């Protein structure tokens, strides 16, 4: 076979997992993420 | 790797992909067997093996055993911290609902995100983690819903 790996699969942090009070407050909120990211760029890892 | 909710990306010569998502916990990294298959992962260079899998609730954990802890009880709301292709994180409050299956009966909640969230994080009010998205289960009624607990 091929020592190499079949597939590059990588992480991206992207939020703290914690229960989110404006959720609940309005029931959906944006997760501020970070400067302050205001897309996200699937193509890019970070 | 430190504690918190991941992207999964697979490269390819147009970039990368999101296939779906995790959480990372007290060392492990967990997500859906659909989405990696047994696959290694890499994070900034350094490689993390799969240690266990339960195929039947499509559940791998890399770097150890399972460590989610959150239970969910009936009644109860949830938040899916959603990580979708292509948007910044986003936490959606839900109540779970409980549906009949062939093997018993579990809890769920509706399949509302991009089939690429498989593996976000669904929190409870203690901000424990009850399940992930995107388990996708039939129900004795013919729907399809993302099964948190049997
Ligand atoms: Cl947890």
């Amino acid at each position: 076979g091929s020592h190499m790996l079949e597939a590059d699969l990588e992480l991206e942090r992207a939020a703290d997992v914690r229960w989110e009070e404006q959720a609940e407050i309005s029931g959906s909120s944006p997760i501020l993420s970070i400067s302050i990211k205001n897309e996200e760029e699937e193509q890019t890892l970070g | 790797l430190e504690d918190g909710a991941y992207r999964i990306k697979q490269k390819g010569i147009l970039g990368y992909s999101q296939i779906g998502a995790g959480v990372y916990k007290e060392g492990t990294f967990h997500t859906m067997w659909h989405v990696t298959r047994g696959a290694v992962l890499m994070h900034k260079g350094k490689r993390i093996e799969p240690s266990w899998a339960d195929v039947k609730k499509d559940l791998i954990s890399y770097g150890g055993g399972w460590k989610l802890e959150g239970e969910w009880k009936e009644g109860e709301e949830v938040q899916v911290l959603a990580l979708e292709p292509g948007k910044n994180p986003r936490a959606v409050q839900t109540k779970p609902g409980l549906f009949k299956t062939n093997t018993g009966t579990i809890g769920a909640v509706s399949l509302d995100f991009s089939p690429g969230t498989s593996g976000s994080p669904i929190v409870d009010k203690k901000g424990k983690v009850v399940g992930l998205y995107g388990n996708g289960v039939v129900t004795r009624s013919g729907a399809y819903v993302s099964a948190i607990a049997n």
